[PDB]
């Protein structure tokens, strides 16, 4: 049943942590499954962080090449981007959250860890990196996810992605999709550096029955939302962050093109493009919602 | 004179994008021109 | 808003020992009616001027000023005071989140009576539903 | 003089450098300097005058400026054009209105204005273009 | 003289050392140092001394106290009440009178501050009759506080008021479309001058 | 008689929790768990909900205060601003077993809500009930029983979006941002239509004459159209003049881009080194 | 004496230790017997993290107990 | 529910009993429709007779409003302070369901108020009756209506409720065709440009094949 995958099975995940086959290969976890409430919960703590950042710790299993995660929980970290872990408050924050979620019910053992990178898309930096391949290499399995809150508002998908690292030393042969993502200039030299020391899994999301049927249950009263919605206005410090961001990747290039990575200008060009949909979109809503309300005239 | 919220200025708006979106058109096509060509096949 | 008549029947009803008044005037009970009052015109007004405020408080203008200056230095209730033309204005409600506020309220309508539709006629409304796909 | 010049008494301020100019011009190394110095002082205190009102009253102004009202006038036009105050002056009650500039319009125009000059150059090179493929230009005969 | 910091930082090692050494002194010393705390505004602590209460209580010499006292409420009534009331112990010391008038103009400020926070548009004699002081008074003071940039707002000299800036607009954004405008211009420019 | 905006990250909490100790235990078993939230006025609103470890002596549910209170302290190193507000059950009616929970519940609160979500259900609306404690004298004795509470599905953009994915979980851009609009406005669609049928019929002759129906349709035909006051107008043209010269920008830039393109093709070509 | 040891992940380790060892002994224990540097390592007893140096026995060794284990990074 | 009480109680009575039991509901606050008491058949049957001046206060009451009492004042009875206020509540609701933003003077003229301070308390009272829901703006002399409800209809009332109907519905349709319209131009003009750089990168790719053989 589609309730099978909630069943924790204690003796299967001890004999694949003893029997870990993860170690002869490298790229051996290929699939990442989410859970409908780790990923709510994610996105929620993500955007009531603001415009700071925010961490926490993700429960949940293995199944041969896949990585299962059920559950999610914030650490306090006072969040503010600290300047790593924590003055031991996260330190004791874990465990005892642990230990008291394996005497409710909550009997999944932690998977990976989450955080937020609002405005600047969604990688790895080198202290994150470097951070994943500590983990990696003492406890494993080891997911690291990266969410972009604001970015989600703007284009109306979320933006999430799950990464593991490589070991040291390791030279992956090639393989490279790179898919273009929009990163501003000061945070540019750390994506360009720490580029191949990670690979991102594919990620799955699923949900159980019930939660299915809760969920067409609730649409029928949630269609209100999507008809009041107004995405014109509460992004608007994040269009003019775009904004500057573009005008100054444009003038870099104007000093390339007169000087004598590559071809900026398309790279400007792209973002431009982005940006100005996005706000198209947001314009043609409000023209939809205006066509339907406002010109009934009884 | 006047402030920018009315569908006159929108409609000017309107027809420098289209006079613009033209010109890019024009340039592609005669870009892809030189693109096919021979000549600029050596270099 | 709390009316002078009825603060006055509180006070005869009420027993002499808890009339705690403060010696320089404006007795504790008066002063928490006041500013309940203020508080609860500012749920009910754009914009008041000082005249108008003090006939709805019972109080003189410029009492009713000074009180509204106060409330909204201390932070209690949000406005800004035009003294020149003397009136004190109470929140915004811009026309873009209000439309949006609007729109929700006319489809909670539509909802609200759809359900009452189905509450009421079950089998004639579950015909329509089944011919709905249909048609 | 630089104390009531901190404290804004303009009057006396400009009354005692006028006073002082005499024997300073008899100066070695500040003679040559003394007109520019006192021209940066009188603007510098002129600016400052007008800071912190939104309508002032010329009458005042000039009363406080050891000047004329047309003097005054004249004196305000030449820092309006191009120095650091941004107001009008109302000739009829005499007046210097603080004028505060609208940012949406003014992008507004400037876009505009940008894009009608993107256009002009775009097709002036089109045009560029043609006659430089087609080999088009002027022989000695 | 009184050169501002030095002279002040002159003056509290002075009167600490006249505090270790000098202890007979301190019925006369003790409205120095009260001078001096309102001065600094920052210990705020004139009564945490309890040896001093039993000696200040004593009626002949409570000027100084409550002068303090209405100094830290930050009302003027009473401490011009208290000043002119008062005779034969402050208007006659030099050393007092000529440090009085700051102190009496940092109330007056702090008054005004507090005062003009929630008004959009304020006149000018509701001030002056707040503050008890002249017309020309008022206005001299909201000139220094706005170039002192501790009052934002701007005076109306023909109706005689002052407008004080509440509203709060989004320039960011046109900013930013005016850089983009600028560095699409530039690199336009350049990109025509490229073809030769 | 307060205001209830409820959560669909609640909703989902206990959904979850529901279905994973009924695959835990083999057999259906109903949970017993915690709600925090804000009270604002009158207004009260729900955003997350923990799990509570309740045991049971002869036929009686306690909560451990202690655990609870452990709980509490780690929910509020995170999530600072937020409070106590009730608990939830998942089951139908309310029993003298949930009377009993909520006496238990009420030595630490004043007045703490009262959620119960049905999971076997065969309605068509959502089965969650929120109730209040009231307390009554009936016959002269004193008894305190339950008073339903309406609530609302509280707005957010990050819910909204995380939940409209979850929901769907499924080659151009408009594309999708236009198969959004138009579900939502055939949901609207569909309704409005319904209503239509229902008043025609009744104006024909098919169904029993109904007034509140027939005024309360009325009152919905009065509110519209909405908002066409001359500030709101100008509001929306601002808007569309704004995003109009952003795209003129962008626009320009593409050109510009394209320009670039062309005159290095063209260098390339008709020039001799 | 022996005391499993319990990571968050869920990793436990059979380590054979003494009572009267103290916090740094079963740090550079633990480091012989997987790996881990004794300064990227803290570990937590009854939800609470032990000041290195005070022994052991006083904290509570009271047998096969479970000293949650977390790792750290130094500086970097 | 007074009006259901009040329908069951007038049962048995007529006549005097009849128009006691509507002054009495008229008066009784709260109460703002009319319409199953109107329905009842022995009220309808009370037009014959005497009484007629009781079914046609009840019809104002109704639908009608309150120039409409002073312009029938004559002919209908007296009527006390609390229906004289519940006639003026009635009125402003008639008039924000028509108009969102009702100017002072329309009100002030309908209402035949003097002073402001009048207007504005019986205002606050109706908001206070949680019949119409908005806000008083004094410097623009304006009240600003967000909510109002649905007053009592007549059998001829529903073609505008129909008409209104089938408008939205209309509306909504043609939204629905644009918006499928406008993806599957867009989907096309994707694929048509997709197509065409293939094409011409496949052209390229000849050309090159076939220069350097
Ligand atoms: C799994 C967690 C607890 N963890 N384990 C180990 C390892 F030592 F075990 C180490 C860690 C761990 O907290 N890392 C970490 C590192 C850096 C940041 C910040 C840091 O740069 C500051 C600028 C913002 C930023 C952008 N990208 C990473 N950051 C964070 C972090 C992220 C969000 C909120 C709070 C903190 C966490
Ligand atoms: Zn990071």
């Amino acid at each position: 049943s589609i309730d099978e995958i909630y069943k924790y099975d204690k003796k299967q995940q001890q004999e694949i942590l003893a029997a870990k086959p993860w170690t002869k290969d490298h790229h051996y976890f290929k699939y990442c499954k989410i859970s409908a409430l780790a990923l709510l919960k994610m996105v929620m703590h993500a955007r009531s962080g603001g415009n700071l950042e925010v961490m926490g710790l993700m429960l949940g299993k293995v199944d041969g090449e896949t990585m299962i995660i059920m559950d999610s929980f914030a650490l306090p970290v006072e969040g503010t981007e600290t300047r790593v872990n924590a003055q031991a408050a996260a330190y004791e924050y874990m465990a005892a959250y642990i230990e008291n979620a394996k005497q409710v019910g909550r009997l999944e053992n932690a998977i990976g860890w989450y955080h937020s990178h609002p405005g600047y898309g969604c990688w790895l930096s080198g202290i994150d990196v470097s951070t994943q391949m500590l983990n990696q290499q003492f406890q494993e399995p080891f997911v690291a996810v990266v969410i972009d809150p604001t970015r989600t508002i703007s284009a109306g998908k979320v933006n999430l992605g799950a990464f593991r690292t490589y070991p040291k030393g390791y030279k992956p042969p090639d393989e490279g999709p790179s898919e273009y993502q929009t990163i501003p200039l000061n945070k540019i030299e750390d994506f360009g550096v720490h580029c191949k020391q990670y690979y991102a899994l594919e990620v799955s999301y699923f949900k159980s029955s019930l939660d299915r049927k809760l969920l067409e249950l609730l649409w029928n009263k949630y269609w209100v939302n999507t008809l009041s919605s107004s995405s014109l206005l509460t992004n608007a410090d994040y269009t003019t962050g775009q904004v500057f961001d573009l005008s100054e990747k444009l003038e870099q290039s104007e000093a390339q093109l007169g000087r004598g990575s590559e071809d900026k200008l398309a790279k400007a060009t792209r973002d431009s493009c982005k940006t100005t949909i996005e706000a198209i979109h947001g314009l043609m809503s409000q023209v939809i919602k205006d066509k339907l309300f406002n010109q009934i005239n009884i | 004179p006047e402030k920018y919220n009315n569908p006159a200025m929108l409609h000017n708006i309107d027809q420098e994008m289209l006079k613009c979106i033209e010109l890019d058109e024009r340039l592609k096509a005669m870009d892809q021109e030189i693109t096919v060509n021979p000549q600029f096949v050596q270099k | 808003i709390i009316r002078g008549n009825q603060l006055q029947e509180f006070a005869a009803m009420l027993m002499p020992h808890q009339k705690a008044t403060t010696a320089d005037g404006s007795s504790i009970l008066d002063r928490a009616v006041i500013e309940h009052n203020l508080l609860s015109a500012s749920k009910l007004y754009n914009n008041i001027t000082f005249e108008e405020l003090g006939a709805l408080l019972e109080i003189p203008a410029a009492k009713a000023e000074k009180i509204a200056s106060q409330m909204i230095t201390e932070g209690r209730m949000n406005g800004f005071i035009d003294q020149i033309d003397g009136i004190v204005h109470f929140e915004t409600r811009e026309a873009l989140p209000t439309w949006d506020k609007q729109i929700q309220s006319l489809c909670f309508q539509v909802n609200n009576l759809l359900e009452k539709i189905s509450q009421t006629a079950p089998e004639w409304t579950a015909q329509a539903m089944e011919a709905q796909m249909a048609q | 003089i630089i104390f009531k010049f901190y404290e804004s008494k303009y009057a006396s301020c400009l009354k005692m450098l006028d006073e002082m100019k005499d024997n300073l011009l008899l100066d070695m190394y500040l003679a040559p300097h003394v007109r520019t110095l006192y021209t940066q002082i009188r603007n510098r205190a002129l600016i400052q005058y007008f800071s912190p009102y939104v309508s002032a009253d010329m009458h005042r102004m000039a009363a406080a400026f050891n000047t004329t009202v047309a003097a005054l006038e004249d004196e305000l036009t030449q820092l309006i054009l191009e120095g650091l105050i941004s107001a009008r002056v109302d000739s009829h009650s005499k007046i210097l209105y603080a004028r505060d500039v609208d940012q949406r319009s003014t992008t507004f125009e400037k876009s505009l204005l940008m894009g009608k000059e993107f256009q002009r150059r775009a097709k002036a090179m089109m045009l560029r273009a043609a006659v430089l493929r087609n080999q088009i230009h002027v022989k000695s005969p | 003289e009184g050169e501002f910091e030095k002279a002040h930082t002159d003056f509290f090692e002075a009167f600490k050392n006249y505090d270790e050494s000098g202890s007979p002194r301190r019925t006369t010393c003790l409205k120095y140092l009260v001078l001096a705390n309102m001065l600094m505004k920052s210990g705020i602590n004139p009564f945490d001394s309890q040896e001093a209460k039993p000696y200040k209580n004593d009626p002949e010499i409570l000027a100084m106290t409550n002068l303090v006292s209405a100094y830290q409420n930050n009302d003027i009534t009473e401490f011009e009440k208290i000043l002119k009331t008062n005779h034969s112990n402050i208007m006659d010391d030099p050393f007092i009178r000529e440090h009085i008038e700051e102190l009496l103009r940092n109330i007056r400020t702090q008054v005004l501050i507090k005062l003009i926070k929630p008004y959009t548009r304020i006149h000018i004699p509701f001030i002056s009759k707040e503050l008890n002081i002249d017309v020309a008074d008022v206005e001299s003071l909201l000139v220094q506080c706005i170039l002192d940039n501790t009052i934002h707002g701007r005076i109306d000299q023909v109706n005689q008021l002052l407008e004080l800036d509440h509203q709060k607009r989004g320039g960011a954004r046109y900013t930013a479309l005016d850089k983009w405008t600028n560095q699409l211009n530039s690199l336009n420019q350049a990109v025509v001058s490229k073809l030769a | 008689s307060v205001s209830v905006a409820l959560h669909p990250l609640v909703i989902l909490n206990i959904s979850d929790h529901w279905i994973r100790m009924r695959s835990q235990e083999g057999r259906p078993v109903q949970v017993i768990g915690a709600l925090i939230g804000k009270q604002e006025g009158r207004n009260i609103e729900v955003m997350n909900s923990f799990e509570l470890l309740s045991h049971t002596v002869e036929e009686k549910i306690i909560i451990d205060k202690e655990y609870y209170y452990t709980k509490e302290e780690q929910f509020k190193q995170v999530f600072k601003e937020l409070e106590f507000l009730g608990w939830y059950t998942t089951g139908g009616p309310p029993d003298p077993s949930d009377i009993h929970v909520h006496k238990q519940v009420c030595e630490i609160i004043e007045s703490p809500l009262f959620l119960k979500l049905n999971p076997m259900t065969k309605h068509t609306d959502l089965p969650v009930s929120v109730f209040e404690s009231v307390i009554d004298i009936i016959n002269g004795e004193a008894t305190m029983l339950f008073a339903e509470l309406t609530y609302t599905l509280a707005t957010e953009e990050a819910e909204r979006i995380g939940v409209d994915h979850v929901a769907r979980m499924t080659n151009s851009t408009v594309a999708e941002h236009l198969i959004a609009q138009h579900s939502a406005i055939k949901m609207l669609h569909s309704r409005v239509k319904l209503i239509l049928e229902y008043v025609k019929a009744s104006e024909a002759g098919e169904v029993p004459f109904n007034h509140e129906i027939l005024r309360e349709a009325y009152a919905l035909c009065h509110c519209l159209p909405v908002l066409s006051t001359d500030k709101f107008k100008t509001d929306f043209y601002d808007q569309c003049n704004d995003v109009g010269l952003m795209a003129y920008l962008g626009t320009i830039t593409k050109t510009c881009n394209t320009m670039n393109q062309f005159v290095n093709k063209f260098n390339v070509l008709y020039d001799r080194q | 004496m022996l005391i499993k040891v319990k990571t968050l992940t869920g990793k436990e380790i059979e380590i054979d230790i003494e009572p009267t060892d103290k916090v740094e002994r079963i740090k550079e224990r633990v480091e012989e017997k997987e790996g881990i540097p004794p300064q990227q390592q803290r570990l937590i007893y009854s939800g609470k993290q032990m000041n290195d140096e005070k022994t052991a026995a006083d904290y509570k060794i009271l047998g096969g107990s479970v000293l949650h284990l977390v790792l750290a990074l130094r500086g970097g | 529910n007074l009006l259901e009480q009040f329908i069951l109680l007038a049962k048995g009575t007529s006549g005097s009993a009849l128009t006691a039991l509507i002054s009495q509901v008229l008066e009784a606050p709260g109460v703002y429709v009319f319409g199953e008491l109107l329905e009842l058949a022995n009220v309808q049957e009370l037009a014959e007779g005497a009484n007629a001046a009781y079914l046609q206060l009840l019809n104002l009451f109704a639908y009608g409003t309150y120039p409409d009492y002073i312009a029938n004042k004559e002919s209908l009875p007296e009527l006390s302070t609390a229906q004289q206020n519940k006639l003026k509540h009635l009125t402003i609701v008639s008039l924000a369901s028509r108009m969102k933003c009702i100017p002072y003077s329309v009100l002030l003229k309908d209402l035949e108020m003097r002073n402001l301070r009048e207007l504005e308390d019986l205002i606050i009272e109706a908001v206070y009756t949680d019949i119409i829901q908005g806000k008083l703006d004094q410097r623009n002399q304006l009240l600003e209506v967000d909510f109002c409800i649905g007053r009592d209809i007549r059998k001829k009332d529903i073609n505008n409720i129909v008409k209104t109907l089938h408008e939205w519905c209309d509306g909504c349709e043609a939204v629905l065709l644009g918006i499928e319209q406008q993806v599957l131009r867009a989907n096309q003009y994707k694929e048509n440009h997709n197509r065409t750089q293939q094409q011409v990168e496949a052209e390229v790719t000849n050309i090159k094949k076939t220069l350097k053989a």
